[PDB]
């Protein structure tokens, strides 16, 4: 149907500005305006404004006139937010949704978001750790592995047991924030009869900074 | 014409539709004293054609235009004024008062009918040849209503209908037959329809065909056929799927003849349809959810096959600007072999959407039937709310 894409999502430190993308599968872009909510990780949803894409004519929520411009390069069927003299107040998950109808009161269909971090922190790459088992009968019939993800900025980070392959199992946790970095925990059991006979493996690419590790869990039992 | 007028041609064939009259409203009303309407129809005479629409008493840019989102007030009288002129203080004219009417003229003269009053003490007077002849009390006192748009006449006999009682309900729907001015008959309503409020009509081979609103619990279209001669009615809805009231649910693949296809609840919008087999042509907003865009659609043998589909459109007006109420109207005095059928389309403005202005008034836009198939253009109201702050 539609399927609107978004641009990945950006770390810009306070002053910058952002140029963040929606690229509109699916319907004549023309006869349907664009529009942009906020999600902080506070209120919820918020609307910044709409976008009629077939004149230009945009329009501004109260809290977004001026340091925001809803843009389009039309014949991509794209539509653009730029935030500009960026501030960490800034710091969240924007949406380009489609109007149903002129204005934008409905909004069926919405991109995938795009996550902008404003901060001064630098991109350090993660240390990436194989959290094996001294002993212990873990529950039955199971053994867990972890991993541990410490010392990347910014989020995301892509952990992967075996190849995606090994899924039945996993938890991964949610990374936290402890001053300038992230520190991040994934588990997964297995059967008794899977391990050190099958090869565990935790895979980890830090998109951010082209780091890519795949530490193996070796028995050390 | 000193003799009343026959339907006696059929519709041309509607291969596109080209422009046929827009005033521009609201784009000269930021300048000139232009009347705040709304609810427009055009209706002819065998001598020329004019805009009507609703009066609020008022100018765009005077102080009493606050708050003309008000359907109803004693200060709405229905005027005329000529083809795509401003309805301006200076060139308007007053045919009767009140807040809900429906004109046509009979080949000899024009009829008017005016609905007035509180909601349980309103009442119509129907006017004919300018001077009135005849008065309706109301037979359910909640809101007395008809047509918003031009009643048709065959042989004398013009058709009007109206509905008291509530759109939220059964309500008491009643078909009048006028004849210069008089009730010859009546008639309650009659067929499948649940609810049948505000009609657009048309006429063709001696038939008086309308479209109308089922605010009550459909988001197709309740359709009466009336018999101008046996003085006699039938209602059904419109069988295709595609659905032309708004709000609307999506489109079903299969939708019902005989019931409310349902979906929204009571909520609707005037419209209309050329039901002519092969030759039909359906208009409903773009939108979904409000009154955006209008298109036309040919969907072939509409009123009765349960699934039809467009095999054709036409943009009257965009989905990023705003529509509104729509009926139909022919220039039935006009030569040829049939008839070129056309329409209008209220453009809205001002609240409840538009709300930094506090008035609501509107355009109209019209179009006409053309065999040949012409281009498009979509047609904008075309004023800036921010030029009236
Ligand atoms: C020069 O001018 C000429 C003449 O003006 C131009 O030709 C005309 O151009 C039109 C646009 O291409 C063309 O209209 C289309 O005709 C097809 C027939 O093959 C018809 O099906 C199309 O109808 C759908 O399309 C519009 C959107 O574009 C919809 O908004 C409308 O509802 C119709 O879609 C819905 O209908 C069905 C049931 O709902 C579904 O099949 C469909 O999925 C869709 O569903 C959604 O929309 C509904 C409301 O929007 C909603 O209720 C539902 O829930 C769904 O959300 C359309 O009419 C004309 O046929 C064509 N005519 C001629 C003679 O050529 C020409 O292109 C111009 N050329 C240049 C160079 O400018
Ligand atoms: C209208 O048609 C009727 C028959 O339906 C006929 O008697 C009458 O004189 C006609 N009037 C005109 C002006 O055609
Ligand atoms: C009239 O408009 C004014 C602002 O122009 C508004 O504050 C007021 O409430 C409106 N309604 C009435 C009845 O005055
Ligand atoms: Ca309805």
């Amino acid at each position: 149907q539609i399927q609107l894409v978004q641009s990945g999502p950006e770390l810009k430190k306070p002053g910058e500005t952002v140029k963040i993308s929606c690229k509109a599968s699916g319907y004549t872009f023309t006869n349907y305006g664009m529009n942009w909510v906020k999600q902080a990780p506070g209120k919820g949803l918020k609307w910044m404004g709409w976008i009629n894409t077939n004149t230009g004519e945009p329009t501004y929520g109260e809290e977004f006139k001026g340091r925001f411009a809803f843009s389009l390069e039309t014949s991509a069927s794209t539509a653009n937010l730029q935030i500009n003299n960026l501030k960490n107040e800034d710091t969240a998950t924007f949406f380009c949704a489609r109007g149903e109808d002129n204005f934008g009161s409905l909004s069926d269909y919405w991109g995938q978001g795009t996550t902008v971090t404003v901060s001064s922190a630098k991109t350090t790459a993660p240390s990436v750790y194989p959290l094996a088992p001294v002993c212990g009968d873990t529950t039955g019939s199971s053994v867990t592995l972890g991993c541990l993800v410490k010392g990347y900025f910014p989020e995301p980070v892509t952990l992967t047991w075996n190849s995606g392959s090994l899924s039945s199992g996993v938890h991964t946790f949610p990374a936290v924030l402890q001053s300038d970095l992230y520190t991040l925990s994934s588990s997964v059991t297995v059967t008794s009869s899977t391990w050190p006979s099958q090869s565990i493996t935790c895979n980890v690419a830090h998109p951010a900074s082209s780091t890519k590790v795949d530490k193996k869990i070796e028995p050390r039992g | 014409i000193r003799d009343f007028n026959n339907l006696t041609k059929g519709l041309c064939t509607i291969n596109s539709w080209h422009i046929y009259g827009k005033d521009n409203a609201v784009r000269i009303g930021e300048d000139s004293d232009v009347l705040v309407t709304r609810e427009p129809y055009v209706s002819c005479d065998p001598d020329e054609c004019r805009f009507y629409a609703l009066s609020q008493g008022t100018t765009i840019r005077g102080k009493h235009s606050n708050g003309t989102i008000h359907d109803r007030s004693q200060y709405r009288a229905l005027i005329s004024w000529p083809l795509s002129s401003p309805p301006t203080v200076y060139n308007s004219r007053v045919e009767c008062i009140g807040w809900s009417s429906t004109s046509c003229h009979d080949g000899k003269t024009r009829m008017s009918i005016c609905i007035s009053g509180p909601n349980n003490n309103a009442s119509a007077v129907i006017w004919y040849n300018r001077r009135p002849v005849t008065e309706i009390n109301t037979w359910a006192r909640n809101i007395l209503r008809t047509q918003e748009s031009e009643c048709v006449c065959h042989n004398g006999v013009c058709p009007v209908v109206f509905t008291d009682g509530s759109a939220t309900g059964p309500a008491e729907t009643r078909i009048y037959y006028f004849k210069e001015g008089k009730i010859l008959k009546w008639e309650p309503l009659a067929g499948t329809a649940k609810h049948i409020e505000e009609c657009s009509c048309y006429g063709e081979r001696a038939e008086i065909t309308c479209t109308c609103r089922d605010n009550w619990q459909g988001s197709n279209r309740p359709v009466i056929r009336i018999d101008p001669v046996a003085m006699t009615h039938t209602s059904q809805y419109i069988c295709s799927p595609v659905l032309t009231d708004n709000p609307r649910p999506n489109d079903p693949t299969v939708g019902k003849c005989n019931d409310p296809y349902p979906g929204n609840n009571n909520n609707g919008v005037k419209g209309f349809s050329y039901l002519d087999g092969v030759n039909t042509w359906l208009g409903r907003t773009i939108s979904r959810a409000s009154r955006s865009g209008y298109e036309m659609l040919k969907v072939p043998n509409a009123l009765t096959d349960d699934k039809s589909k467009p095999t054709q459109g036409q943009t009257i007006v965009l989905n990023t600007d705003w529509s509104g109420y729509s009926g139909s109207f022919m220039d039935y005095w006009a030569e040829g072999e049939c008839y070129r059928a056309c329409f209008y389309v209220e453009l809205i403005r001002g609240r409840p959407k538009e709300d930094k202005v506090w008035w609501t008034s509107n355009s109209i836009v019209s179009m006409c039937s053309s065999t040949e198939f012409l281009g498009q253009w979509d047609w904008p109201d075309g004023a800036k709310i921010e030029y009236f702050l």
